């Protein structure tokens, strides 16, 4: 049965080769998990090396023929998408369900049997999901919740010592953009900027927008406080005539005075706008007049602005300035003719932080600016790249919390709680089938591959805390009263997740194993392998 | 670098079932399957055997095949052994054990390739063979009532001579059917003492002549000389024979008594003293009544010619046993000693002479209507030696199909060529939809097993198979206004030769096989069949 | 570290190939155990064709290079020595418990706890041991019980067709050698002798002693109803003088009267031999006289004997002869002259069964033989070779139910129930360690390989016919009641081995257990395996 040019196999020993793809991809993920992980490198191929924990940029650098591994990257991009958290999680998972799976498939199991043993257990596994959740208070004062949430973000791809840098960071980030009440949270709202020349360890935070070009003159304010906004769309720079023409001087002095006269249109303009600031608040402290005018300004127009103290900004981006028009609430002036000081907006201290190659103006203490700044610190490209992912994961996850006010205890509590409640629960109702019962098993035992390659990774013996969380479970049962226990990787002994500050998302949760069900029951209906037209 | 799994002993070979060697096995088993398979039925073929001595052999018979080749394959050995199973408690059924348990690991192979577990499989042979071996009891026709008449003999011998002999077939059953009868004594309602026994029929060959000079004679006949002067006896009935086991010469001491020589004068005393010793021996011998002297041992040059001046007729027999079964005939004992021919230990037999058999003259030993003989021999006559030989396998065959009618129920017939395999099919087909369970798909199968028969004998016959199947299905399957499917039964496999169209009645011909030889045929073929699917590995290691 | 011709296997990779070694054994094994299993077949080079599922005799024709499986052929050996049977068994329990043990060896288990945990574990089973055990009466009229064990021994060597030939054979050799009053028996008292020529089905039992050499003349009795038996170690044949002489004879007629002469002094001891038949009870009716006599027995005295229809024996073997001295009770006569008829024995029906090149002698129906024959008959020597298997493994298997007053139901009622238990056990009791737990549930799993190859062997489907028994367990235990379950291979549900009649040996159970835990956790303890001179 085969043509030439063909390649076929057949009669199970397609199982073997697809569950030992998804035992090559779990051996190469296991090593990264939670706050003890591992960094991995990856090439593309031009040179640049990045390092980085997060499996959704690993999965997307790296090129696998094998098409077991193609299905679980492209099913945890879709997990990407939605929980944006846990692409390990779920590839751990999948995984190890399928070397408990095909343990039985070597007994002669059918993996149909196998399959519908682990929706059966999908959907009491969604029961126990509920009751198992806590219900988190709507209240914004949650901060102290926040920072446990914020722990469980960062601790896992930094050294937890950028977790102190980033943990007042991120929580400023959610709550300023967040207003207080119920209705959504923005992430376009954060702006995310990356800078070198300095330590990451002296990332900050940004209230208002960071910007790049700064006034040019020896003499302009570094340090302005309590300045009013202006939004200009004209050019204050020297134009030309839009028709061709030259200018004939019969004198000297008469090239500047043709030069001049030129200038005098912008310099008529240029007048309109200091007499704003000697018509408000200029000789009055606290007080001040800043241009953050879109088009370019000549350098005779910036010793002007110099002499009058103030900041003139020319070559802005075009984004930000809609974005400095909402933070500010100046409004975007186009000709100086319509200019009044009701357009004008307000601004806190504008200080210009200047280090040797470029310049930077901030905008903060602003009355209503609505949109927040990252500003990510690094000395080399490698801690640029990790920041970056641990505040884009990180942000994601906070947000995650706000929108869904159910919270699930980490560390393991929900994976080992709910292994011990299949194994329970399925032999006092007994109600799905008899060949089920390796179905629903299988399911159980390899739900507890995080719980044990989380301490693996930490170096602990993963046979020693698994019996003590478990003997303390049975000992939380024997004494009638709810009780969370949960892995504690710095110690190795266990411990009670909320109080260590340890959680988990619950559609992170919720979407991990209905997705990893589902990723490695579709694997386990692949009877047979073709190529074909190759 | 490429690692091997499966074989951690001794670097040896072992074929694990998950390798299929049961499939392996059968396939091996085919090869010798297909041997048979040409060579059972009339129309068969005749294989040439090389012997590794340097003689060129050719025989029909499979059962000599095996013994002339060389088995290790264990797969092979079953069958063989089983064979020989087949050549004792019987004379016939050699390629019929062959040919049946080959086919039933055939079809074992279907059911294998199903799935089927192979202990299912065994299970399922066991119960149709117990199925098969009670219906046999029901399928017989007619019995053998054991009277042992030429004509009721002919019956048997006939179809015995056909698939080894062929053209021979109604000239030899008037040879071989006289020469029992011979051997059958006239008895009635005894069943305690046995009888007929094989050696009492010895086989003579001499080339020339045809078949249709070939006779039978009662008693035994030797190929050596009439040593003496006396060619024949005399006419009169009752001539009395003296048996020997010591040599014709001067008596001894039994004490020592060894010859020892000293001086010439003793050396012309050794010559006068045997000289007047034998002449006085051999007188007082001849004096007692008794003129033939079989001498067992040597004869010497002045005993020969005393004997032969009073008549005597010396036969020298050299073979203890020739001299056993002409004691059973003429009734004389053997007598360690010589000088003592007790007229009690004396026989008597009416004729001996020498007769010319082929152009070459042999002394024969013979009796009409006196003093029984329990030894008869058959003289059989014709050109070309190789052939001729092949007669004799087929008559010792015969001889031994005869002594399959006995006392344990040997007397029972059921129609051969392939006339009771059609029928029997239907009968377990019959038996499969009655037995509910999954015994049905081994069942239905064990009944395909028996088309194999059918099939080769209309396969050598140059027959075309896709006719003769359906012709065979369509005579046995009938619409009767009853239970009982009556008039004819005998509808076979029809060797032709003729012309036209179609199948015959076993009644025409009268050519079928005993009950005994098919029911011990297929209880041993499916028991071997089933000890085949049994083994599942072999390991082989050091002694 | 290496000198050299030194190969050795140091790591944890030394383990995995012993135990897979070990794996490779199993599989082969594991298909003729049970009465549903395979045959094998087993070829010397020679040509010679030995068929036996017995596993001790296969390993011990078989080499083997694997040093692993010779240490299970050595443990094998000494199953034999002590229980006589089920070394397939204990095959299939040591393999299966270094694969369940594999698996927790991968998860970094040290075989030290996995040892100990077996060791806790069989303990626990010799408790459960004691209380599972059935106390068997020592009544010898249980021979409708002693039916059903004749079929558990015969079923796994037979065809089951030549069980009910068996069966009244192997049952009535066990009770007839078994002294009264609750004594022991000698198997040495059955003599097991083989025959040709014959079909297996007509193996018959011989209550007395069967002889070789039979009476050759055409006119001796085929059978005498009862007999006198006469011991005799004097020679009836031709004789010399016991000094050097010679015999001179002038005539034919003197030298008969010399060997007359001469056998005058054995035709004086034959008139002795004759004339006491007729002085004790000759002509009495159902009376007869036999010689059995030792040596040689010349032609003219057969004929004497014959007139006087007198049974003659020649050339007989001195260890039969010894033998008669039991069976018959006739004491052994050294000479003529002191014969009285006080030595002879009194014997039964002796009738001689004739085929043409064997002739059979029977001894049978005697007061107090104390002695059996088992007259095994086949075509091949195969079959002559499986039935005797059949019967050495059948005598002592019944022979140990009268031995050990415990017995045990079969067909997985010990492994099902003892792997139920201990599995339920231990975390009720939770008395033996955290870490012990991985032991003793490898050990419980490990039980189940019996119950789950019978099925195999059989084709059913293992998990199908486990459910179905465990759900008659958990409902005979809710209903608080002893209710003995095992597995029917015939019709493929649950059953029960009480009724349906397979009973396993208390002794083969007992060593099985301990003998598989030994020598398995011997093999786990392997550290490195060292090769010298290879």
């Amino acid at each position: 049965l085969l043509n030439p040019k063909a390649e076929s196999l057949r009669r199970d020993a397609a199982l073997k080769v697809n569950v030992t793809s998804a035992e090559g991809l779990q051996s190469v993920l296991e090593t990264n998990l939670g706050p003890k992980g591992t960094l991995k490198m990856l090439v593309d191929g031009a040179g640049n090396i990045k390092l980085t924990k997060d499996g959704k940029v690993l999965l997307t650098e790296m090129q696998i023929q094998s098409p077991t591994a193609v299905l679980i990257a492209r099913a945890a991009a879709a997990q990407d998408e939605i929980t944006g958290d846990g692409t390990t999680t779920v590839v751990c998972l999948v995984g190890e369900l399928l070397r408990q799976a095909h343990r039985f498939i070597q007994e002669g199991v059918h993996p149909r049997i196998i399959t519908d043993g682990f929706e059966i257990a999908r959907k009491e596994s969604m029961k126990f999901l509920d009751e198992f959740k806590i219900s988190k208070t709507n209240l914004s004062n949650d901060r102290e919740f926040l920072l446990q949430v914020a722990r469980s973000s960062l601790l896992t791809k930094v050294d937890a010592d950028l977790t102190e840098v980033l943990t007042p960071i991120v929580t400023d980030a959610v709550l300023s953009v967040y207003d207080a009440q119920a209705d959504n949270l923005d992430l376009h709202m954060v702006e995310i900027m990356q800078m070198q020349h300095l330590s990451p360890k002296d990332t900050t935070f940004i209230k208002g927008l960071v910007l790049d070009h700064g006034g040019r003159h020896p003499d302009m304010p570094t340090r302005v406080k309590n300045a009013y906004v202006l939004i200009l769309n004209v050019s204050l720079e020297y134009e030309k005539t839009e028709v061709n023409s030259g200018f004939f001087y019969s004198s000297a002095d008469q090239r500047d005075k043709l030069a001049a006269s030129e200038r005098k249109f912008v310099d008529a303009k240029l007048k309109k706008i200091i007499d704003l600031k000697n018509e408000v608040c200029g000789m009055d402290p606290d007080k001040g007049f800043v241009i953050i005018n879109q088009k370019g300004i000549d350098p005779m127009s910036l010793d002007v602005f110099a002499k009058h103290n103030i900041l003139a900004l020319r070559r802005a981006k075009r984004r930000n300035m809609e974005r400095l028009q909402l933070v500010t609430g100046g409004e975007a002036q186009n000709s100086v003719e319509d200019l009044s000081p009701q357009i004008l907006g307000f601004s806190g201290l504008v200080y210009q932080e200047t280090i040797g190659e470029e310049k930077f103006t901030y905008v903060t203490e602003n009355t209503d600016p609505k949109s927040c700044t990252i500003l990510i610190k690094g000395s080399t490209h490698y801690a640029l790249a990790q920041t970056k992912d641990a505040v884009r994961d990180g942000l994601r996850a906070v947000a995650n919390v706000l929108k869904d006010k159910n919270i699930i205890p980490g560390a393991g509590a929900f994976y080992i709680a709910l292994s011990r409640y299949l194994r329970s629960a399925n032999m006092n109702k007994l109600g799905a089938k008899g060949k089920t019962k390796t179905g629903i098993e299988a399911f159980a035992e390899a739900l507890l591959v995080i719980p044990k390659t989380l301490v693996k990774n930490s170096g602990f013996d993963p046979l020693d805390v698994l019996a003590m969380v478990e003997d303390e479970l049975d000992d939380a049962q024997d004494s009638d009263e709810t009780r969370y226990v949960g892995v504690d990787l710095n110690i190795g002994d266990s411990c009670d997740p909320t109080i260590e500050g340890i959680w988990d998302s619950y559609r992170v949760l919720r979407n991990a194993i209905t997705g990893a069900t589902g990723i490695a029951s579709n694997l386990l209906l692949c009877d047979e392998l073709l190529r074909a037209g190759r | 670098q490429n690692p091997n799994a499966g074989l951690f002993k001794q670097g040896y070979n072992s074929y694990s079932n998950a390798d299929g060697q049961i499939i392996k096995s059968i396939a091996a088993i085919r090869e010798l399957h297909q041997m048979c398979l040409t060579s059972m039925g009339p129309c068969g073929r005749n294989k040439i055997i090389v012997n590794h001595l340097g003689k060129i052999i050719i025989t029909n018979d499979a059962a000599t095949m095996l013994r002339e080749l060389d088995i290790v394959h264990p797969a092979v050995k079953v069958l063989v052994m089983a064979t020989e199973q087949q050549k004792i408690d019987m004379g016939d059924g050699t390629n019929l054990v062959m040919i049946l348990a080959g086919e039933l690991l055939n079809v074992s192979e279907k059911l294998i390739s199903m799935g089927l577990s192979a202990v299912e499989i065994i299970q399922g042979y066991n119960m149709a063979r117990k199925f098969t071996l009670k219906e046999l009891d029901e399928m017989v026709v007619g019995e053998i009532t054991d009277k042992n008449d030429k004509n009721e003999l002919l019956k048997m011998i006939k179809p015995v001579i056909s698939s080894k002999k062929y053209g021979s077939e109604d000239i030899l059953s008037e040879l071989v059917s006289e020469a029992v009868s011979h051997v059958l004594p006239v008895a009635q309602q005894a069943g305690e003492i046995p009888y007929f026994n094989v050696d009492s029929i010895r086989v003579v060959k001499i080339m020339g002549g045809s078949l249709s000079n070939s006779t039978v004679i009662k008693g035994m006949v030797f190929n050596r000389e009439p040593e003496g002067h006396v060619k024949s006896l005399s006419e009169d009935k009752k001539h009395k024979v003296a048996v020997f086991t010591c040599p014709l010469d001067i008596a001894n001491t039994e004490t020592k008594g060894t010859v020892l020589l000293h001086n010439a004068q003793e050396m012309l005393d050794f010559s006068k003293g045997e000289e007047k010793q034998i002449d006085a021996m051999m007188k007082e011998i001849a004096d007692m009544g008794v003129e033939c002297i079989v001498a067992g041992a040597g004869v010497g040059e002045l005993a020969l010619h005393y004997l032969n001046r009073y008549g005597i007729l010396v036969l020298k027999v050299p073979s203890k046993f020739e001299l056993r079964r002409l004691c059973r005939v003429c009734g004389a004992t053997p007598l360690p000693r010589l000088g003592a021919p007790t007229p009690e230990e004396l026989g008597l037999v009416e004729t001996v002479k020498t007769m010319e058999i082929g152009g070459d003259r042999v002394t024969v030993f013979k009796q009409e209507q006196g003093e029984i003989s329990r030894t008869s021999t058959i003289i059989l006559r014709g050109a070309t030696q190789n052939n001729l030989d092949d007669i004799e396998r087929a008559i010792d065959d015969g001889v031994a199909a005869v002594k399959g009618l006995m006392k344990p129920s040997g007397g029972k017939l059921l129609p051969g060529a392939g006339a009771t395999e059609i029928e029997l099919i239907s009968r377990i087909t019959k038996y499969g939809e009655r037995t509910p369970g999954l015994l049905q798909l081994a069942i239905k199968q064990f009944a395909v097993a028996f088309e194999v028969v059918p099939r080769t004998l209309a396969e050598t016959a140059g027959l075309d198979v896709n006719e003769v199947l359906p012709n065979l299905y369509a005579a046995h399957n009938v619409t009767e206004p009853g239970a009982v499917k009556t008039d004819h039964l005998y509808k076979g496999v029809d060797i032709d030769g003729e012309s036209d169209e179609g199948v015959k009645d076993i009644r025409e011909e009268n050519i079928y096989d005993m009950l005994a030889t098919k029911k011990f045929a297929i209880n041993v073929a499916t028991e071997a069949a089933t000890t085949v699917l049994s083994i599942d590995q072999i390991i082989m290691a050091k002694k």
